[PDB]
RNA sequence: CUCGAGCCCUAGACAGCCGGGAGGUGAGCUUAGAAGCAGCUACCCUCUAAGAAAAGCGUAACAGCUUACCGGCCGAGGUUU
């Protein structure tokens, strides 16, 4: 047997309920409760004063379903659009995932964020691709900076 | 003769760039590159940065700019040779050869090479898939039984240590285990701090001896705190076990 | 063997050898799975000295081997016509 489970929920049974019962019970339930249900993740043994956990953090693809509605990508990006994705969501996405990203902030987090958004036709406002430009002009200053 | 007719633009505007990341911060030396794989490297540059900052290029444009400069960067001409890289900093030197050994080098160990640090395989349940896997560590390594859940690892003991090198097989099951047993680091050549270039070799010293001397010192006030008839503070406890224990050898002893 | 022309080169060319070819990400769509590389569309973004939404092998599909691209060693011509 393993330790891992989907869910933003508290204590989804069977994995982690039974397999621990000495000395430590149900006092790791605080930290799968993460909004996103779904985020998979991997709890490490511990000694018997508390417990020890990681966080693995789902893929951006997928985090932009979450937000933007039907999880279908464009057939033809550019072309066809799913669509919308609203600006300060993108913002919320980027602060997601840290260490996932190469980026010392949010402003170019938020720039592979709606990198992969021209992929999937997510058209935030006009178009994925006016991005970069756009915020490297200081448009969306007033969210991130 | 063989030099080009009109100098490329890039090679001027790189000369430029490094100049322009030379002229700030006050402290400034070249360190290594060593080898390092991209993903390692980020992520030693990826340390907070706000301290220290990198700089790659090559060893001939890095030595333009710091003849472009050199009111003190000059001399710093005679340590660039290999692969190399600048460095600079608003901290201090000596803090600077540190915290360039936090988070560094991994080193993943591709087939062929012999690492300094220990191989070992750990114990533990990482059951990628029942299969093949289960004879791949047994190729190298501890069996791995597989037990209710999937393919497990029994024995904690060690596969190779040092004085030889990888199996070529093995490279590749501790490349699927995520293991990565390598010391190298990013090393620092010299560096210039005021007036002066500073060689690791010599006044670059290092912590214990510190802490060896500062906790002696320490010791050093304690040891005339009692002894000067005046009350202290941490120090009050001197009398109050003093209080009913010296008092008997003027007493019981003799 | 000889005579031209263009381009590159000691701010280090051409070749070789060594090191690095990173993260979002296994891009989206398709598909049971389509992971650079069956197919359709797009081909953005970060960290960078540099690294394709992958030029070619390779896999049932991932491995895996290279190419682009960058750094080092070396040092004087190289390359197209
Ligand atoms: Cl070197």
């Amino acid at each position: 047997i393993e330790v891992l489970v989907p869910g933003g929920e508290a204590n989804p049974g069977p994995p982690l309920g039974p397999e621990l019962t000495p000395v430590d019970v149900q006092a790791v339930v605080q930290e799968i409760n993460d909004q996103t249900a779904e985020v998979p993740v991997t709890v490490k043994y511990d000694d018997d004063g508390s417990f020890e956990i990681e966080v693995g953090v789902p893929p951006t693809a997928e985090l932009i379903k979450d937000e933007a509605g039907f999880e279908t990508g464009s057939g033809e990006p550019q072309e066809d659009f799913v669509a919308d994705l609203s600006v300060d969501q993108v913002k919320q996405i980027a602060e997601q995932k840290h260490p996932d990203l190469l980026s010392y902030d949010l402003t170019n987090a938020a720039k592979e964020v709606v990198g992969t958004c021209t992929s999937l036709g997510v058209t935030i406002e006009g178009n994925p691709r006016e991005f970069k430009e756009r915020i490297d002009a200081g448009e969306y200053d007033d969210v991130f900076a | 003769e063989r030099k080009t007719e009109t100098i490329p633009e890039w090679k001027q505007e790189e000369v430029d760039a490094i100049v322009e990341m030379i002229e700030s911060y006050e402290s400034v030396g070249v360190v290594n590159i060593a080898g390092i794989p991209s993903r390692q490297l980020q992520d030693m540059r990826r340390d907070l940065h706000g301290t220290a900052e990198l700089r790659v290029s090559r060893n001939t444009l890095l030595e333009r700019a710091l003849d472009d400069v050199d009111d003190g960067l000059e001399d710093l001409n005679g340590y660039i040779t290999g692969q190399v890289g600048l460095i600079g900093t608003d901290d201090n030197p000596f803090s600077l050869f540190q915290e360039l050994e936090a988070s560094k080098t991994p080193a993943p160990i591709g087939a062929g090479e012999v690492a300094p640090n220990d191989i070992v395989i750990p114990e533990g349940d990482t059951g990628v898939d029942p299969g093949p896997f289960v004879g791949e560590l047994q190729s190298v390594g501890a069996d791995a039984r597989i037990q209710e859940g999937s393919i497990q690892v029994l024995s904690d003991s060690t596969v190779l240590d040092t004085g030889e090198e990888v199996s070529q097989e093995l490279s590749n099951v501790l490349n699927e285990l995520g293991i990565e047993p390598k010391e190298v680091g990013l090393d620092l050549r010299a560096v210039f701090a005021d007036g002066v270039l500073f060689e690791p070799e010599e006044l670059e010293l290092d912590x214990x001896x510190x802490x060896x001397x500062x906790x002696x010192x320490x010791x050093x006030x304690x040891x005339x705190x009692x002894x000067x008839x005046x009350x202290x503070x941490x120090x009050x406890x001197x009398x109050x076990x003093x209080x009913x224990x010296x008092x008997x050898x003027x007493x019981x002893x003799x």
